[PDB]
């Protein structure tokens, strides 16, 4: 099973086997303030938080940048994170999604990714622990050291085009002169994590996510700001449809980033690929 | 961080001051030493139990150590629960 | 009267800020150790 080996190796391994020796999880009670909350994941350095709901006796849910990102598209931090759920009926609509450590890694990448998360919490069914928050970061870094180290399958040499991995259509990509604003709803439209910043020509010449848009909002100074100006506040990587999808993964993997703006020559954009669909063309298929 | 919580309270007040705290607390308690002791919190929600343990230990001639062990929803939240529950009512 | 890893299931505590209590404990799952820290609203 050469050319499905990945899936197999997936399917061997157990969520438990990429938990680390020693890990630090931070939780939040539900009836936390967000902007107490926000603070607690800026001081402990995590993008997100498992949430525990005292009233149900039960994890509820993820923290994440999305859901500021809808917050701040509708006191904001006054209120607690509960009555922002409630607000959009969270815990019913888009109830927890959790996996158990003796689950495979096949099954977490599985569920990440017809679930449309990015957070995995890896739950003990027998003491109804949180152990870890699973991501595909993680796996695909796992799954890199089982590349690099083991013979590769025929499909790793064949480029991108002739892979057909990434997406082409109905990118959602900003302008220069766009505010943020407008970036803002695009994002709550598209329910994509950054978007391509683009010239006059079309060509990209930066990217701009989700975070960006919360960290100039924390600075409390106006959204109507168009985004290269925002960009300056701060502090591009592309690949090419004839490179191989092994070039494209070690890219990937090696700056730790989240996804490749896929260009022509002139840097006009053509695609986007991305950790999810990396994990889905070499796992799930 | 901090183990547990200070006192310099009369070791005998301090175990005092803990049954009250479970007794407002309803937690079921029992007591293996004088100042050792097992408390039972059954779980309204889950209708299961969580279970920890409290040693006092003293640290100098003045100053006391309360100690907080849990024992073998979820177990390790239910236990910071009952800690903070405990430990609100001993704040005052 | 009172007696004077290891720390393993032991309450940890940060000092109070904002009304909000961290209480923090290192449990073991098989051969892994999870050190918790819960954020709750006092
Ligand atoms: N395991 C999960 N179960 C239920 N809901 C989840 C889970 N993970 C995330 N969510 C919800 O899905 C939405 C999307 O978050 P997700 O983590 O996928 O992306 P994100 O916000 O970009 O986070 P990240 O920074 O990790 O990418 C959030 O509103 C979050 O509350
Ligand atoms: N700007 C964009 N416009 C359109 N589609 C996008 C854009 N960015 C990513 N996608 C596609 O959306 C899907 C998920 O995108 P996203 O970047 O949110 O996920 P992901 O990045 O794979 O998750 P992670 O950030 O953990 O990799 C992928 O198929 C990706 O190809």
């Amino acid at each position: 099973s050469n050319s499905s080996v990945y899936t197999t190796f997936m399917k061997s391994h157990r969520c438990y086997d990429l938990i680390p020796t020693s890990s630090k999880l931070v939780v939040f009670d539900t009836s936390l303030q967000v902007k107490k909350a926000f603070f607690a994941l800026v001081t402990n350095g995590v993008r997100a938080a498992p949430l525990w709901d005292s009233k149900k006796q039960s994890f509820v849910g993820m923290l994440t940048i999305t859901d500021f990102i809808n917050i701040l598209h509708r006191e904001l931090e006054e209120h607690k994170i509960e009555t922002w759920r409630e607000v959009y009926l969270q815990d019913s609509f888009k109830p927890l999604v959790c996996i158990s450590p003796n689950a495979s890694l096949f099954d977490a990448v599985s569920s990440l990714i017809r679930n449309k998360i990015h957070r995995l919490p890896v739950i003990d069914p027998e003491s109804g622990n949180t152990l870890y928050i699973l991501t595909h970061k993680r796996i695909l870094k796992f799954l890199k050291l089982f590349i690099t180290e083991f013979p590769k399958p025929e499909f790793m040499s064949k480029s991108l085009e002739e892979l057909q991995i990434g997406t082409y259509a109905n990118i959602a990509m900003v302008r220069t002169t766009t505010p943020v604003y407008v970036a803002l709803g695009i994002f709550v439209q598209h329910r994509v994590s950054a978007l391509p910043v683009v010239d006059e020509k079309g060509r990209v010449v930066d990217i701009y996510s989700k975070f960006d848009v919360i960290n100039l909002a924390a600075e409390k100074t106006n959204l109507d700001v168009s985004v290269t100006k925002a960009l300056q506040h701060r502090s591009v990587l592309k690949c090419y449809l004839h490179e191989t999808l092994e070039a494209i993964i070690n890219r990937l993997v090696e700056a730790e980033v989240h996804r490749l703006v896929v260009v022509d020559e002139h840097d006009v954009v053509k695609g986007i690929v991305s950790l999810s669909d990396i994990l889905q063309a070499l796992v799930l298929t | 961080w901090h183990l547990g919580i200070r006192s310099q309270s009369r070791p005998n007040d301090i175990m005092a001051e803990v049954c009250r705290a479970i007794k407002q607390l309803d937690y079921e308690w029992k007591v293996v030493n004088p100042y050792y002791l097992r408390v039972r919190r059954k779980n309204p929600v889950t209708s299961t139990f969580s279970k920890m343990s409290l040693q006092l230990y003293q640290v100098d001639s003045r100053t006391y150590l309360l100690d907080f062990r849990s024992i073998d929803g979820s177990h390790t939240i239910e236990f910071f629960e009952m800690c903070a529950n405990l430990i609100k009512i001993l704040a005052q | 009267a009172p007696p004077i890893h290891v720390m393993l299931n032991h309450l940890y505590a940060l000092s109070i800020k904002d009304g909000v209590m961290v209480l923090s404990a290192t449990h073991r799952y098989k051969k892994k150790y999870v050190t918790t820290l819960l954020y709750k609203p006092i």
